[PDB]
């Protein structure tokens, strides 16, 4: 492309499809939680998700 | 060194007047002087040597590109190299140079390393710009010259003459730059 004096564009279409994509599982984090089975003394033992 | 009696003696066995070997008489080749003076000096007045640009400087000018001195006493230098910031160059392959006192013209022009004089040409000074192609500036010349005679140039030979004027009226040689993609 030099030797034709031409510049060498690119439209970067790729960095708009991972950017917005990542910024989906960006804003919805989340914070761990434990989950007691039954509630016959396992809610006790869920000082865990503490 | 081309004189101007071998462009006439050229001219004339070109349109077959006078034969292979011979030379012209005195009244043959001093009618060809003053036509030949006469192409040379309508290309300053106004063809292909290019536009002109007017100045009136009564001191100890220097002489630009393309420029008609018309003072009337001082001391005018055509320059030989031309120093454009350390660009240390010969100036552009032909571009005249005239300069007019009170009643004599003396043009120049500069055609491959060297000004030529085409002023007051006689018959023993060499013809200006006559070492691009010999044949070709006497088939300019013996175009129209031979009208005064019976004959006539031939069209494989008239169209050499018109690659010679075209030759100069476009100053095509010098490399120019390419195309830009702006």
């Amino acid at each position: 492309l030099e030797a034709r004096k031409q510049p060498a564009t690119y439209f970067n279409e790729v960095k708009l499809s991972i950017r917005g994509l990542v910024g989906v599982f960006e804003q919805g984090d989340s914070d761990p939680r434990a989950w007691p089975r039954n509630p016959q003394d396992e809610d006790s033992a869920d000082i865990a998700t503490k | 060194m081309i004189t101007c009696r071998d462009i006439i003696t050229l001219g004339l066995q070109q349109a077959r007047v006078v034969p292979l070997g011979r030379e012209p008489k005195a009244k043959e080749a001093d009618a060809g002087l003053t036509v030949l003076q006469s192409i040379y000096d309508s290309m300053f007045a106004d063809g292909p040597l290019g536009p002109f640009t007017e100045v009136y400087a009564t001191s100890a000018y220097t002489a630009q590109e393309n420029e008609r001195i018309v003072t009337n006493g001082a001391a005018i230098t055509i320059p030989q190299t031309i120093t454009e910031g350390n660009e240390t160059r010969k100036p552009y392959d032909l571009t005249a140079i005239i300069v007019i006192n009170g009643a004599a013209q003396e043009n120049h022009v500069f055609s491959l390393g060297r000004w030529q004089t085409a002023h007051d040409l006689t018959l023993n000074s060499e013809a200006p710009l006559a070492e691009r192609d010999k044949a070709g500036l006497a088939a300019l010349f013996a175009m129209e010259f031979a009208e005064m005679f019976g004959a006539e140039l031939p069209p494989r030979t008239t169209a050499r003459g018109f690659r010679f004027k075209g030759a100069i009226s476009q100053k095509l040689a010098t490399k120019r730059d390419d195309p830009v993609y702006y």
